[PDB]
């Protein structure tokens, strides 16, 4: 075990304002009948106008635009939770539940030409046209092993820290047991997710004559991954991040630049 | 878990809107007027009842009894908050630290720029500008805890111990913050001290020296820095409740600030504080783990017991005359007879007044020497004078003998000395030192009972130790047997030297086995006309006796003269007397007047002390 | 009582040749604070304090010094910027914060964090010929002129990072990089050992990405001017690095001056490239002058169209150098103004721009006038039906395999959207 | 100022950051003096202070109407010392405000009194040439009663305290400027202290070449250091608090200036400094010590007599006071009165008072090295041998506290070692060092041992020696020499049973060995007569005390004697004692008496010599030594005990 967190103020506001936000009974109900298409759908994401947020709550409006990670967390948690309380069965078949956004972005609604480096941690919307499109591989978040001498089955779970500083242990995956008897990986068992990246370029109509283009990097991880193709114009909300290197005892100030999608839509 | 800007609102509610009537019967807001004072700098400690606070709040003072040291500084920082608010006036600079705190707070106003957000490390720490210390004071519905049973379960609590001190260091100054100044800058740098060891600065993290990227190296002195009051103290469990074959548990008590200089060793106390760890680091810990001490952080320190530091009823007993009868049947209401015995020991715990007549000091100590048969309850006595005397030090045989009596060497611990630990006569140095089997004592320890008493003083010329200590102690010796066994050495040194002998008699002893019956049969002696004082109404008497130095009248001199004479012709006709008779009369007739508290003494105290000193001389024969 | 560790406080500095960098640092917010421009007749103003605020409070965090107010306030001043720009501009770029937050004090919530404040600087000295950089003038400040051939995409350089030790897990935070291409050693050893005495690995620190204060940099190919550049001879290059608010100031082709800092690549000290202690150089940009409505210009306009004969003057006033053809003269201005475009609600649209034919024999002055009306039309493109010297004349799309970027080659066309 | 080196002062520690803030007037940070405000002050002070209370007898060379301190400016002219001993008493009284600043901020606002003393001497002289600009001693401030009391509010103030020294190690040298020289070009420097550290130059200044400077160890200069043990004696002394063991430091001046055994005031600065978990690691302790950094030590006391630095120093009586004790002398019962002046409170043990009065004034020091004879005791010892509450104890602890360099034993608390030296661990260097014993503490002094009966022989034995040759030869297992013990023993005995039985001989209830007694030139028998007249004026004496010749005549009258007096015997006298001795030892030769050997002859030239020195005859006469032979002789009771009884 190690240092866990008993009380944390500013979560427990999040979550309770989200969770607020997300019922919707002495309100019209537009999120309460949402979360029940996505039950009825077999889904796992929803979609939150931003507009509707702000117009009931200014502060984790404001807050979710510009500190997203930690603030879509709060929300994830909170959507969970209350697709619990609608139904628990339905929402202990999926681990977690995802927040997309839609509507209107005031400054966060840039190109792939403005997506600077004033946006990041902040949500933004890039509207844009799809140019590279690579394959959909598996990456796995919960691997399960057998060991045929003891016949012991272990679990290695693997956090998702495609933004977040990563070590060594987190991403060992192990082959051997404690006293080095040959482990196998039952893929039936273990849990993959589908991961892509894409690259959105400046709309050619709306990028300046003169000039080259300019293109972001974006992450779609499952639910998200076939939803666009090369060519395709697609407004693309989500996280501009920085991507960690690798190890290493000398760095330039250089850091790589990505757009973790939180949804993506067609044109 | 807890608003801790809740508990500070809480707790300001409190000290400010609490009120008692204390101050004869008016209403008094009790801490308010506390805040004034240390907010003036006329108090430093203040003591926060954790029954006041109970009064009205009672989960507060549960959340305190289990999170001292957290709500220990709510309240401290509190106390600071609302002490501008109750500032009436310029306090007169006594103190250097308080120079330094008044030009700390004028330059950072002169310097405030108010708007403006410094770093949450440029600003002064809020130890470096206190000037006071909250303490608290244990809730009575919270049982006293053994100090064997106060374990790991409850660290950071609050608990309260009562034990015998043992050991206590002196009063030494330990750095609560150390202040170092740069060399290129001329800003400050504070370190607020925690750990028991901190390893001083090198480099200013000043702005100025920041900026300039240059040298900064910082000096510390203790000029600016904050020190305390710093005592350490070793508290030892008492013998009733030690378990049935054990020896008392120790505990190191850390004393700070004003509650220093309280206690001293020999003392019966109650102590209330903080049990909290310290950090074992620097050792090769054979088990793995962050292995830690124990201490208790003294918050209330109060002499109980045996030394606890008026009304018309008690003017009334002391204006009775037979109050000196009725002191003496009190004292050991349980032993049957020797009531000239016990006025002697009366005499003994009063004392008579000191002289200092042109370079040589006349000590009013009166020495006594209770010989007899066996079984004549001479070690009920010693005790009950041990239990009832302030400080009282009842010494055996031997188990106490040499270094336990006389003060030898010890190493220290904070700071690694050779300390001098005093014996049973230091620990006794200004009460009562009940020797018993004075006669089979060593003969280094009788010379140096005689060296005190002759003195009351010990020199001592040995290899670890040269020097010459204090014991201004009242010997009341109890040895057994010139009859068969009455050294002159006892007779010219004691100033009242008793024979108890036990011939046998039906009457009186039939009188003293009903008595001993009675006892054993209701746990108290039998009724009397009399009911016999309270132990803390005797203490209270004598000690109010004491300071109540009555004078000779050059009247009597005549008196006391003839009866000098007379006692030394009949001593010359018969088959022992000098000066130190004559001395011992003088004492004992200052030590009546000073029972009758009053500030002449007369011929009645003149005959009393004679009477006595008859009664023991002709028990001798 | 050794469990915990408070940090270690400090005061002001009360109390107390070379000048240290703090006085000059208080010098630099003094001229922001205290330089006056105008006239008692015309009043003053403290353009830079003012600038500052407006500039705070519309977002931008930066602002231009001009190295003459600069150097007629405080000479020495400019002197040490020039001859030490780094630490200087550092300075500069600290006080201008100051005064930034001083100025615009009470924020309301949500702004509350003081922001970085750019300083870039211009002078009216005239620029160095690119072929003057010699090795004298290395780690100075020099303003040279150039056309800009090429501008990398705006990437993330990080000015603070936070490095967590991957055994306690403890953190460095706010390491200050240094500006421009350089690169920073990471620590090998744990400092923060005396918290356990089982002891943390060698270079045990890991970056962590989203504790990093990242800005805006672009790299810049600045070649000589064409003119500049002798007979015989090849076009000198230099290598520009632009920082949070030069980054797409410029675009590849504009004619520039650059003022900045002459500085080497410095990353660590270590068949072709038989040379010894060479380094690549470059120039460390802090300010780019590009090189080629009022209220009073709006009454002005007004009233001119108000005039009865605005037809006639404008059109008697465009090509006034060309003898007659007042009938096509009025047929350009009725072009330059174009008509009215719209939108039905079904979604088409009608075209408001006038086309125009020139037919004639080739004596006439029909490229003078093209030539006039592409000079005057506020966006015009004069070319030729076969396009132009290595410039076209409608669009092309073309995928690069490599990039699978779709370059979109401009024509005159699509070079001249919304004008002429 | 006149070109004069200004030397630094290693007991003000090291110099502080110094730094003035204005209150809106420019004080000292932290504090509340100004530099001019108090040098104007301190000028001021000097310039026009007079004492009104001040008596010619306790100024010496003094004016009491000229200014009190200019002329000791003027002293200090004529002498090369440039040291200005100055009152904080006085200072208390002229300006008290300065007195508090003085004492409150010592370090900050000594200096400021050093410039004004500099300035006002060398405006006085402009010729006058001094090894370095005198220097300021404040002395005398408030007695702290209890180190003990003291507080960490006190820290760094100028306290003053008493007590006897116990130790002086050895001159600690001290860095003050390090010298430093290049190991390629050999380029010189010097880097003066600066608060508490040197700053190595770590470049050359003529070749540049980096970290080639090296510090030349015996080239550099240094200044004189020594930790100095002293134990105090607290006037305020509280139940169960036992005796305090001090650190005092002294500097340059003040080094082996207080020998072992002395009993000083001592006024300095109360410094707190830390404590070092290791002396090889720099983490220090959260709680610091304290130690004494000395700016002025005091000889002087009221209730003692002088000592020997006092005695030896030249200028202690004024040419009133010399002539006053010469009429004094002159007056033909002045033996007397000293006997009775002594233990004023002590009834007619006239006797003992005047062979204890012998004693304090002492024989003749004589230089027999050229006759290889050895060293001579020029010491009286006295034995008191009496019934307990005889008074014995009492006189003893009289003189204990009277004299000067005193030691006080009793009984069984004592032992060899302890007496003589013995080896212990010094915690504060870490090194083993030698400690002395009473025995030598007492070296030019006196050793009252009490219960000089129950005295083990293991420790008796000591005593031969030291009575003996004035010698105590230790051969240890490391250290071998032989210590100065040149004291004089006050003894107190009890008879055997603790009561002299009226049937044994003088010797048989003494019960000391012939060896030892033969030592002491003196032994009284204080025996109770039963006597109506004594008893009754005793009781009148002893009451009289329960409720109701000067102190410093006496003093001054020893002092002048110790200094100028050195009897040396005439002829007469010579057969006299020649005489004297023969009868002695024909007495003496009963059975069970005190039998007589030569040491009885040499007792009697020390008794005579010390009479004589008590007349200031400066000639021992027969007076001298027939006055011997009646004290020896009264002393056991010779005339009323027959030659073969008690
Ligand atoms: N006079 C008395 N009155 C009451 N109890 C007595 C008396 N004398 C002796 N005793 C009892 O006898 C026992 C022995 O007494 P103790 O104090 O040992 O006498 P000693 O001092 O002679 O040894 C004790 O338990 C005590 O209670
Ligand atoms: N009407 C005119 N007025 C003044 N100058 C003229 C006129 N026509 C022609 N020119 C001059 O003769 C030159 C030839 O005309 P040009 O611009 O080549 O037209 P184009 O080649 O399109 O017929 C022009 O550069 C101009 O200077
Ligand atoms: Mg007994
Ligand atoms: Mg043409
Ligand atoms: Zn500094
Ligand atoms: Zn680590
Ligand atoms: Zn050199």
């Amino acid at each position: 075990a190690g240092t866990v967190v008993l009380d944390d103020v500013e979560l427990r506001e999040a979550q309770r304002d989200y969770l607020d936000f997300l019922d919707d009974e002495e309100d019209q109900g537009i999120y309460q009948s949402k979360v029940r298409e996505l039950i009825s759908d077999n889904q796992y994401r929803l979609i939150v106008n931003v507009n509707d947020l702000r117009r009931k709550n200014e502060k984790r409006a404001n807050r979710l635009l510009n500190n997203a990670f930690e603030e879509l967390v709060a929300f994830q948690r909170a959507l969970k939770d209350f697709v619990a309380s609608i139904d628990a069965t339905y929402a202990k078949q999926y681990e977690e539940f995802y927040v997309g956004l839609e509507g209107s972005f005031g400054s966060k609604h840039v190109s792939p030409r403005t997506l600077t480096s004033c946006f990041l941690s902040c949500v933004v919307c890039v509207e844009g046209i799809v140019t590279k499109c690579s394959l959909v591989r598996p990456k796995v978040v919960r691997s399960v092993h057998y060991c045929p001498a003891t016949k012991k089955t272990i679990e290695r779970r693997y956090s998702d820290l495609t933004t977040l500083v990563a070590f060594p242990s987190s991403s060992v995956y192990p082959t051997k047991d404690e006293e080095n008897n040959p482990l196998e990986t039952e893929y039936g068992l273990s849990v993959y997710k589908d991961h892509q990246t894409i690259t959105i370029q400046e709309m050619p109509e709306k990028a300046p004559a003169g000039q080259l283009p300019r293109s972001v990097d974006v992450i779609l991880d499952d639910d998200l991954v076939d939803k666009a193709k090369p060519g395709d114009r697609v407004q693309v909300v989500g996280t501009y991040r920085c991507l960690p290197g690798k190890k290493g005892g000398y760095t330039s100030g250089t850091f790589r630049t990505v757009l973790i999608a939180c949804n993506v839509k067609q044109m | 878990l807890k608003d801790y800007a809740l508990e500070k609102e809480k707790v300001k509610k409190f000290l400010q809107e609490f009120y008692q009537d204390d101050e004869l019967g008016k209403k008094q807001f009790k801490y308010g007027n506390q805040l004034v004072r240390l907010a003036h700098r006329e108090q430093v400690a203040l003591y926060v009842d954790l029954d006041d606070v109970a009064e009205d709040d009672p989960e507060l003072v549960d959340s305190i009894c289990e999170n001292a040291r957290r709500y220990a500084k709510l309240f401290a920082d509190a106390v600071q908050e609302l002490l501008p608010q109750y500032k009436e006036r310029e306090v007169v600079n006594k103190d250097v630290l308080d120079v330094y705190i008044e030009h700390r707070l004028m330059m950072e106003q002169r310097s405030r720029d108010p708007g403006m957000v410094r770093s949450p490390q440029n600003q002064y720490p809020a130890e470096l500008m206190r000037r006071f210390e909250l303490y608290f004071q244990g809730p009575s519905s919270n049982k006293p805890r053994v100090i064997r049973e106060v374990r790991a379960d409850s660290v950071g609590k609050l608990v309260t111990v009562r034990g015998i001190v043992t050991r206590v260091s002196e009063v030494k100054p330990k750095m609560v913050v150390a202040t170092y100044t740069c060399d290129q800058c001329g800003a400050e740098t504070y370190q607020p001290i925690q750990s028991p060891t901190f390893m001083p600065l090198i480099m200013c993290p000043s702005q100025e020296c920041q900026t300039n990227r240059s040298g900064g190296r910082l000096y510390l002195q203790t000029r600016g820095s904050r020190f305390i009051k710093f005592q350490e103290m070793k508290m030892q469990e008492h013998s009733d409740q030690v378990p049935v074959g054990n020896i008392p548990r120790s505990i190191t008590v850390l004393v700070e600030g004003e509650n220093t200089r309280i206690a001293q060793p020999g003392d019966h106390v109650s102590v209330t504080g903080i049990f909290l760890p310290i950090l074992r680091t620097g050792f090769r810990q054979v088990v793995q783990g962050l292995l830690s001490e124990t201490y208790l952080e003294a918050h209330r320190i109060v002499k109980m017991n045996k030394s606890e530091d008026l009304t018309r009823e008690e003017l009334r007993q002391i204006a009775e005359e037979d109050f000196y009868e009725k002191l003496a049947a009190s004292i050991a209401p349980e032993i049957y007879g020797h009531e000239d015995v016990k006025k002697a020991l009366l005499l003994l715990l009063v004392g008579g007044v000191d002289q200092s007549p042109r370079g040589m000091k006349i000590r009013g100590n009166i020495n006594i020497c209770l010989m007899g048969d066996p079984g004549v309850a001479k070690s009920q006595l010693l005790s009950y004078i041990d239990r009832l005397a302030p400080r009282s030090q009842y010494t055996t045989g031997r188990g106490s003998s040499g270094v336990g009596l006389t003060a030898a060497v010890l190493r220290d611990s904070v700071s690694g000395e050779l300390t001098l630990e005093g014996g049973a006569l230091v620990l006794a140095d200004q009460g009562v030192c009940c020797i018993d089997e004075f006669d089979k004592m060593a003969e280094a320890d009788r010379t140096a009972i005689h060296e005190v008493m002759e003195q009351q003083t010990i020199s001592i010329a040995k290899a670890g130790i040269l020097t010459t200590l204090n014991a201004r102690c009242s010997i009341l010796a109890a040895a057994n047997p010139q009859n068969i066994q009455l050294p002159a050495a006892l007779l010219s040194r004691f100033d009242l030297l008793w024979l108890i002998q036990d011939r046998p008699d039906r009457d009186n002893d039939l009188r003293l086995a009903q008595h001993i019956t009675y006892v054993h049969q209701h746990s108290r002696q039998p009724p009397s006309q009399f009911e016999p004082l309270d132990m803390k109404l005797m203490r209270r008497y004598i000690a109010m006796c004491r300071e109540k130095q009555p004078m000779v009248p050059e009247s009597l001199a005549d008196y006391i003269t003839a009866a000098y004479v007379e006692m030394r012709r009949e001593a010359w006709a018969s088959k022992y007397t000098s000066a130190r008779t004559l001395l011992a009369i003088l004492r004992l007739s200052t030590a009546l007047a000073r029972l009758r508290m009053v500030d002449v003494v007369e011929k009645e105290d003149v005959n009393e002390a004679i009477r006595l000193m008859e009664m023991s001389k002709d028990s001798l024969l | 009582s050794g469990f915990d560790d408070p940090g270690i406080f400090y005061s002001d500095s009360f109390g107390g040749g070379q000048a240290r960098k703090s006085q000059l640092q208080r010098r630099f917010k003094e001229f922001l604070r205290q330089y006056r421009v105008g006239t008692d007749r015309t009043g003053f103003t403290f353009k830079y304090r003012d600038e500052l605020k407006r500039h705070y409070n519309l977002g931008e965090y930066w602002i231009e010094v001009e190295m003459e107010d600069l150097a007629s306030f405080d000479e020495d001043l400019a002197d040490y910027l020039y001859k030490q720009p780094a630490e200087h501009l550092q300075l500069l770029e600290e006080a201008a914060k100051e005064v930034a937050d001083e100025v615009t004090r009470p924020r309301p919530s949500g702004e509350e964090v003081l922001q970085d404040i750019q300083v870039m600087l211009k002078s009216d000295a005239s620029p160095s010929s690119i072929r003057s950089l010699k090795s004298d003038m290395m780690s100075h400040l020099v303003k040279i002129p150039g056309i800009i051939i090429a501008a990398s995409a705006v990437r993330a350089k990080a000015t603070r990072i936070s490095i967590q030790c991957r055994s306690c897990r403890n953190t460095l935070t706010n390491i200050a990089m240094r500006p421009g291409l350089e690169g920073y050693a990471l620590p090998r050893k744990c400092n923060t050992d005396q918290a356990g005495r089982p002891k943390c690995p060698l270079d045990p620190y890991f970056i962590m990405p989203d504790k990093c204060k990242c800005v805006d940099f672009q790299t810049l190919k600045l070649q000589e001017l064409p003119d500049a550049v002798p007979h015989g001879e090849m076009p000198r290059h230099m290598q520009l690095y632009c920082d949070r608010y030069l980054c797409d100031k410029v675009v590849p082709g504009n004619r520039v001056t650059i003022m900045g800092i002459y500085s080497i690549k410095k990353f660590g000290l270590t068949r072709d490239r038989v040379g010894v202690g060479i380094r690549s150089s470059y120039i460390r940009v802090l300010g780019i002058q590009v090189d080629t409505v009022s209220p009073q210009e709006e009454e002005e306009f007004r009233r001119l169209a108000a005039l009865p004969n605005v037809y006639e003057v404008i059109s008697k006033s465009i090509a006034p150098s060309i003898f007659g053809g007042t009938d096509m003269k009025k047929a350009i201005a009725c072009l330059l103004f174009g008509g009215s475009r719209k939108r039905l609600p079904d979604g088409l649209t009608r075209r408001g721009d006038i086309n125009l034919l020139m037919l004639g024999d080739p004596g006439t002055a029909k490229s003078q006038l093209l030539k006039f009306v592409e000079k005057c039309s506020p966006i015009g493109v004069y070319t030729s039906g076969k396009g132009s010297s290595a410039a076209g004349l409608t669009a092309s799309v073309m995928r690069d395999p490599s990039s699978r970027n779709f370059i979109m080659e401009g024509g005159a066309m699509v070079l001249a959207d919304g004008g002429v | 100022v006149r070109g004069t080196p200004v030397r630094q002062r290693p007991d003000l520690g090291s110099a502080q950051k110094g730094l003035q803030v204005d209150l809106q007037k420019l004080v000292i940070w932290g504090t509340d003096v100004n530099v001019a405000a108090c040098k104007e002050n301190f000028q001021r002070f000097l310039q026009r202070f007079i004492d009104p209370l001040a008596k010619e007898e306790e100024n010496v060379g003094i004016d009491i109407t000229e200014p009190l301190y200019m002329q000791r400016l003027g002293e200090i002219n004529v002498i090369g010392e440039p040291f200005l001993n100055v009152n904080c008493e006085h200072i208390k009284s002229f300006d008290k405000n300065l007195y508090r600043q003085l004492i409150s901020y010592p370090q900050e606002v000594i200096p400021t009194f050093d410039m004004a003393v500099n300035e006002i001497f060398f405006d006085r002289y402009p010729d006058s040439i001094l090894e370095h600009q005198i220097q300021v001693r404040p002395f005398n401030a408030l007695k702290t009663k209890n180190m003990r009391n003291l507080n960490p509010e006190d820290i760094d103030q100028l306290i003053t305290i008493s007590g006897m020294v116990i130790r002086t190690s050895q001159l600690i040298p001290e860095m003050q400027e390090a010298f430093f020289q290049c190991q390629v070009c050999a380029h010189t420097t010097r880097v003066e202290m600066d608060r508490g550290r040197i700053a190595e130059p770590s470049v050359c200044g003529r070749c540049h070449t980096t970290h080639s400077m090296a510090l030349i160890h015996n080239r550099s200069l240094f200044s004189d250091k020594q930790m100095i043990k002293l134990q105090e004696s607290p006037e305020d002394m509280p139940a169960g608090q036992t005796p305090h063991t001090v650190i005092l430091f002294a500097h340059n001046d003040l080094v082996d200036k207080v020998q072992p055994g002395d009993r000083v005031n001592v006024t300095g600065i109360y410094r707190a400094v830390p404590i070092r978990v290791n002396p090889r690691v720099s983490n220090v302790k959260s709680v610091y010590k304290t130690h004494i950094d000395v700016i002025h030590y005091r000889k002087t006391d009221a209730k003692r007599l002088h000592g020997l630095d006092e005695e030896a120093e030249q200028k202690l009586f004024s040419e009133k006071r010399v002539e006053l004790l010469k009429e004094l002398s002159r007056k033909p019962d002045i033996y007397e009165r000293l006997a009775s002046a002594l233990a004023p409170s002590i009834y007619e043990h006239e006797d003992i008072k005047k062979g204890i009065l012998l004693q304090l004034f002492g024989g003749t020091r004589k230089d027999f090295s050229h006759t290889g004879r050895g060293k001579f005791r020029a010491e009286i010892n006295i034995l008191l041998c009496g019934d307990p509450g005889t008074s014995k104890s009492q006189l003893l602890q009289y003189v204990y506290n009277l004299v000067p360099r005193g030691q006080y034993t009793s009984g069984k608390g004592s032992s060899a070692v302890g007496l003589t030296a013995y080896v212990m661990k010094d915690p504060e260097t870490r090194q083993l060092v030698l400690q002395t014993g009473a025995l030598v503490l007492s070296d030019n002094g006196i050793c009252c041992i009490d219960e000089f009966d129950k005295m083990n022989e293991s420790t008796r034995s000591v005593l031969h020696e030291v009575m003996e040759q004035q010698t105590l030869s230790i051969a240890k297992a490391g250290i071998i020499c032989q210590l100065n013990a040149r004291t004089s023993v006050l003894a107190a005995a009890n008879p055997i049973e603790s009561q002299w039985n009226p049937k044994k001989t003088t010797i048989e209830n003494i019960q000391l060995p012939h060896t030892l007694l033969s030592r002491f030139d003196l032994i009284f028998l204080m025996l109770d007569p039963q006597d109506e007249a004594y008893d009754r004026r005793l009781a009148h004496h002893l009451v009289a005390l329960y409720y109701q010749l000067d102190m410093a005549v006496l003093k001054d009258y020893i002092a002048y004697a110790h200094s100028t007096i050195m009897p040396r015997l005439s002829e007469e006298a010579s057969q006299a004692l020649i005489e004297a001795y023969v009868d002695m030892r024909k007495i003496g030769s009963s059975r069970g008496m005190v039998s007589a050997y030569p040491r009885q002859l040499e007792s009697l030239i020390r008794l005579a010599e010390a009479h004589a020195k008590v007349r200031l005859s400066n000639k021992v006469e027969a007076i001298d030594v027939e006055e011997a032979k009646r004290l020896h002789r009264e002393a056991l009771k010779q005339s009323a005990t027959d030659p073969r009884t008690g």
